[PDB]
RNA sequence: ACUAACCCCUAUACCUUCUGCAUAAUGAAUUAACUAGAAAUAACUUUGCAAGGAGAGCCAAAGCUAAGACCCCCGAAACC
RNA sequence: CAAACCUACCGAGCCUGGUGAUAGCUGGUUGUCCAAGAUAGAAUCUUAGUUCAACUUUAAAUUUGCCCACAGAACCCUCUAAAUCCCCUUGUAAAUUUAACUGUUAGUCCAAAGAGGAACAGCUCUUUGGACACUAGGAAAAAACCUUGUAGAGAGAGUA
RNA sequence: CUGCAUUAAAAAUUUCGGUUGGGGCGACCUCGGAGCAGAACCCAACCUCCGAGCAGUACAUGCUAAGACUUCACCAGUCAAAGCGAACACUCAAUUGAUCCAAUAACUUGACCAACGGAACAAGUUACCCUAGGGAUAACAGCGCAAUCCUAUU
């Protein structure tokens, strides 16, 4: 609990970047579809 | 101030422990643990085990003395159909008290 | 403690263990409880009665007691009715 | 941390919105009623009975004993509610309950409980005193028909077996007086066994009387298979328990191969087992009745095992374990000078090679 | 123990308790009872 | 730190010699009481005789 | 010889005897019983049985504490127990009644105090 | 406070969508696993450098043979991050005491009593 | 290393003091010579003898005798 | 009366002797090779030290030692915390005791939980773990971040 | 003149306990309870405080003795079956002080030694100062931090 962000750790960094969100990708882009 | 130290009290033998008689079972400021069959209590509330045998931890009924005006007073304000529950601790004998044996031939 | 006296050069005796320790001829030492005469009034019973017996010095106190001592002390002694001959020897001692 | 409880709560049931509205104990009693009608029940969590407590197998206790007596209870209700309004109706007897004078016939109620509550207080006592935990390796039994012994001492006095009571082996030196109500074409069957009187094997045990075929109450005619042996309990080896028992028989039955020589003085030839011997009669054999008496040792024992058997009498003694030390250090630290004596084991001095 | 099922079976102050009238029942009503004589005024 | 009690000695009657101390307060009468006395193996008289402190 | 069960010195009643006396008092009848430290029960002297009610008045009075008394003095006597414990309230052991029943096992040989256990 | 990890039970139940993904079989549970350390013990704590000493996985990639028990099971969860575990096969059977020389553990898993150094013929 | 001295690549002097010195913390221009771990109470190892050992004395309830093996250098302001 | 001067350093001259004064302080402490080897505390005119204890070393005796399945360790008080203690099997080879002493306990950084009148950081101080004062590779240079240890030669290879 | 006493005078020897940036002025040093330290034990400050340096009731508050616990050492402190002997291991969180020595026929007693593990008894000032050291420790300067401050936008 800081108020200046509280810099990551890289561990702890790479954890996230690895478990981030990922979207289904349908496809063909709905919009292009009859 | 206030710069007092621990002053180590809490369970010395676990549940199923062998002990010998004498040995303390727990010290204690207050009676978190309360004794059962073949345990006896000092003056500072300690707990020590009168025979030898096994350490054993168990729930059971609390039924204070008539003459503890403080917990008489307690239990007759309970609702009906409350039953008041504390940890006991006791100790199962293991060796008989003895055997006999011949000694002669008259 | 004096390694060599100036007088004989051999190691002597701090003759202050010798007043307030006793010594048995296993290795054993026998010290009494320190305020054991002192304020006996607010003393309990129990507290009072622990207070007066002799007690033994672990290992540490005892090789304490060996180096401030000569071998003078170390001696078996044949005292005539001595009170504690029977402690002078160890009995069933394993290890 | 939590684990959720493997079972209800002790006070769960009780709601806690209407707490004051709730009547509470108000005495002592109350709650200790409340205590030990809870504490016998059952429970998920370690008790003190789970450990403590003997242990009863799932099974139940197989009864070996005679069909219960059926009897009318409406008319048995009509004539005790009615026998106690004419007893509240003497004012005799109501002056006597006011001023706490009243009594009532110690022996007359005593005849009364025999057949009433009699066998069941006598089954509930003997599987206490573990009569039969010991013979047929478990089991019940009801005895149904009451059985007096009195042992003849002097020439007046009596000795009594009614249950568990103290006879010594000099009032038990000469054959008892066995009476029973029977009536005709009835066979009995007597036995008498000491339960810890066996000096080789503990599990056996020794038979000291056998009776068979007894013509309804006539006692004398009975045949003789084993004869009469007083009990020879050891000098401090405790105190033995002997059952008399008595058996009904359907039909006549051959003793021949229990049969015992006249005079049986041999311990091997007296060693007898009601297991197996029960279990080969039963499809022809019922108990009827039991009745025990504790025995100490006494002088005549003395006699008894230097003539009687032509053996020296064994003397017994109850020895305690050795007290318990921890090991022994080479520098007991803080111990006071009596710490080298709990392991010296003689007392006397030691010079070693001097 | 905490961790164990059986905790909290100790707890026992959770049993017992730590004017103006409602909209349906009254709030406190106090009940004379005057005579000249002592035994009869009591005994009611 | 005012000192209200006094340590006093206490002496058998029976002659025996035998002394122990107890603490009683100064504003009081000499107290005689009945103590165990080891050399009579039996309960005897103590008398008060003289003051050891005040405490 | 036997141990006793020592302990308990929190909560009442404490469990140091061989042989226990019960006596249950309820509303209809009184109910003496004496039974052992392990639970199991070795006899009864209860007012619902039929051999005693039909001489006594009542179930529920003095007469019928004197009544089971003694008839519970007779039942030890020939039952081979001799020594007993009793460890009433002390409102109980305050009633008349009871101190009479009391009278009743002196009368009848049976002693209410256990002897010392010999350790050594 | 950094402290031992208490893994939940719920992580160790094979789902059938596992099963066909890794070929085990719940019914015929393998009898042997293969263990082998892959990282580093250092810069991890005491407890879990005695675990993997106990195992006696102190040279990494050396392939060792451990029971498939409960109690070999408790161990290797506490390094599961540190070990790589695979089932073992044997396609030709226990091997013999004729054989037992003749043994070879292939990298993918089996373990051939006949090893020849010949090219198969086929 | 190289055919090849250099050119290529790699590499933050030594001692001491501190958690941590390439450290811009101390010491050293260089050479030669001189310059700093002294003791056997107990214990350990190895012989001799053995309920005795020791070349008066001392120790001994397997001990006694003998041997081996552990304890530094320079520097004050001062006092008489 | 400037605390001046008393043979070119007088808050007490100089020389010799006691004297190899003492110094818990600074500096120093000489041939080769191998092995084991780190951060609980208490007392102290004591925190620049010392003693006990802990840790560490050697030799000897003995048998259990670590890991850990259930069962078990409080109530008034639900930060209902991460977790600990105890602990059969199993995996393993250590552990306890006896004898003999030296040396270290003025530490740093990171991850996490905290404390310092109800201070988001910073400063100081506790607890758990790791690293460093022990090798190498990688983050630009890098004691504390990531990878990786048991030791040599090779102009081999697969990887972190 | 000598010896023994009492007053002065002039002198002799020795010392300046620690903690709180410094000074002034003050505060603290020993013991116990809750918070940190949430669940075996333990766990620190400049820590937040709250208290303690007694009293009461006994007069078997007698004598022996298995087995145990501990304020992280020692010293010290705590519980206790059983037996003897009596009746029919007191309350209270702390409520305290070692050795030597002194008194005492003996049993016993003697401390605000509170700097509370206590030296039998010793204060200030030095800018006239000295020595051995310390960037483990201040001022000068550097570096970390921006508490605050400034500016610039919403
Ligand atoms: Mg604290
Ligand atoms: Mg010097
Ligand atoms: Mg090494």
């Amino acid at each position: 609990v800081t108020r200046h962000r509280r810099v990551m750790h890289f561990q702890r960094q790479k954890l996230m970047a690895v478990t981030e969100y990922i979207p289904p990708k349908p496809a063909i882009h709905p919009s292009c579809l009859p | 101030g206030g710069k007092s130290s621990g002053r180590r009290q809490g369970i010395k033998k676990m549940e199923g422990h062998y002990v010998h008689a004498g040995n303390i079972i727990a010290t204690q400021r207050h009676f978190r643990w309360h004794p059962g069959a073949h345990v006896g209590v000092g003056k500072n509330k300690c707990l020590y085990a009168l025979e030898e045998g096994i350490v054993r931890y168990t729930k059971e009924v609390y039924v204070p003395h008539p003459r503890n005006t403080e917990a008489v007073d307690l239990i007759t304000r309970l609702p009906k159909g409350a039953v008041l529950y504390k940890t006991f601790v006791h100790v199962v004998p293991a060796k008989p008290e003895g055997t006999f044996k011949l000694v002669a031939m008259l | 403690l004096t390694y060599f006296s100036a007088r004989k050069g051999k190691r002597k005796t701090v003759k202050a263990v010798i007043d307030r320790f006793l010594r048995l001829h296993c290795g054993l030492w026998v010290r009494r409880k320190a305020g054991y005469k002192k304020k006996l009034w607010k003393k309990t019973p129990a507290r009072k009665k622990r207070l007066r017996e002799f007690v033994f010095c672990n290992k540490t106190q005892s090789k304490l007691l060996d180096k401030m001592t000569t071998s003078f002390w170390k001696r078996r002694n044949w005292y005539v009715d001595d009170p504690y001959q029977k402690y002078h020897d160890r009995t069933n001692l394993k290890v | 941390r939590r684990t959720p409880p493997l079972g209800p709560m002790p006070n769960s049931d009780i709601d806690l919105s209407n707490l004051e509205r709730l009547e509470k104990y108000r005495s002592f009693d109350r709650y200790r009623r409340r205590a030990e009608q809870e504490a016998q029940a059952p429970h998920w969590w370690r008790t003190y009975r789970e450990y403590f407590g003997e242990k009863t197998d799932p099974k139940e206790k197989i009864d070996i004993g005679l069909p219960p007596p059926k009897v009318s209870r409406t008319q048995q209700l009509l004539e005790r509610k009615q026998a106690i309004q004419e007893l509240r109706a003497n004012v005799e007897e109501e002056r006597a309950a006011r001023l706490r004078t009243a009594s009532v016939p110690l022996d007359a109620v005593r005849a009364e409980w025999e057949r009433t509550c009699g066998p069941y207080h006598k089954q509930r006592l003997a599987e206490y005193y573990g009569l039969y935990r010991d013979l047929f390796h478990g089991a019940t039994f009801v005895p149904r028909v009451p059985l007096h012994v009195a042992y003849a001492v002097g020439e007046d006095d009596l000795m009594p077996v009614y249950c568990g009571n103290e006879v010594t082996p000099t009032e038990a030196a000469q054959a008892p007086e066995v009476t029973y109500e029977a009536e005709e074409g009835s066979l009995w069957t007597l036995l008498l066994t000491s339960l810890d009187g066996h000096l080789l094997e503990p599990d056996a045990e020794y038979l000291h009387w056998l009776l068979t075929n007894i013509p309804g109450n006539r006692v004398a005619e009975g045949q003789v298979t084993c004869p009469y042996l007083p009990p020879f309990p050891a000098r401090g080896s405790g105190i033995h328990r002997l059952a008399f028992l008595l058996f009904k028989q359907d039909q006549p039955i051959d003793f021949s191969e229990d049969a015992r020589p006249s005079p049986c003085y041999q311990l091997a030839q007296r060693t007898f087992r009601t297991f197996d011997f029960y279990k080969k009669h039963q499809e022809t054999m019922t108990p009827a009745g039991l009745s025990f008496f504790q025995c100490r040792w006494d002088d005549s024992v003395t006699y008894i095992f230097h003539q009687l058997l032509d053996m020296r009498e064994p003397v017994f003694e109850f020895v305690r374990p050795p007290p318990y030390h921890p090991k022994q250090k080479r520098f007991p630290h803080r111990q006071p000078l009596r710490y080298l004596d709990r392991y010296r084991d003689s007392h006397e001095p030691t010079y070693g090679i001097y | 123990y905490k961790t164990k099922p059986t905790h909290g079976i100790g707890k026992y102050k959770h049993l017992i308790k730590a004017n103006l009238g409602t909209d349906y029942e009254y709030g406190v009503l106090n009940i004379h009872l005057t005579a000249y004589d002592m035994t009869l005024a009591e005994s009611y | 730190s005012k000192s209200k009690n006094i340590l006093v000695r206490m002496v058998s009657e029976a002659g025996t010699g035998f002394c122990f101390n107890t603490k009683r307060n100064r504003l009081r009468e000499k107290l005689t009481l009945l103590h165990y006395d080891p050399v009579v193996k039996q309960r005897v008289l103590f008398v008060e005789k003289k003051k050891i402190r005040s405490l | 010889v036997a141990r006793k069960e020592r302990g308990w010195r929190t909560v009442f009643p404490s469990r140091e005897f061989w042989h226990r006396l019960r006596v249950i008092r309820t509303q209809h009848h009184v109910e003496a019983l004496v039974e052992h430290q392990n639970g199991k029960v070795v006899v009864s002297a209860s007012t619902r049985e039929w051999a005693i009610k039909k001489h006594l008045y009542s179930t529920r009075n003095v007469v019928a504490c004197e009544s089971i008394g003694r008839v519970l003095a007779q039942r030890c006597l020939e039952a081979g127990i001799n020594f007993m414990v009793y460890q009433p309230t002390p409102w109980e052991a305050a009633s008349d009644s009871m101190k009479r029943l009391q009278s009743a096992m002196t009368e009848g040989g049976v002693v209410l105090r256990e002897p010392q256990r010999i350790y050594e | 406070k950094f402290t031992r990890s208490r893994i939940p039970e719920k992580v160790f139940q094979a789902s059938p969508e596992d099963h066909e993904k890794y070929g085990g079989d719940p019914q015929n549970p393998h009898k042997l696993h293969i263990v082998t350390r892959i990282k580093s013990t250092r810069r991890r704590p005491y407890w879990e450098k005695d675990i993997i000493k106990m195992l006696g996985l102190e040279k990494a990639h050396t392939p060792q043979v451990h029971k498939n028990i409960p109690s070999v099971n408790a161990k290797l969860k506490v390094v599961k991050h540190l070990i790589r575990i695979k089932p073992l096969k044997l396609p030709q059977g226990l091997p013999a005491e004729e054989n037992m020389s003749n043994t070879c553990l292939k990298s993918t898993g089996e373990l051939v009593v006949q090893w020849h150094l010949k090219p198969v013929e086929q």
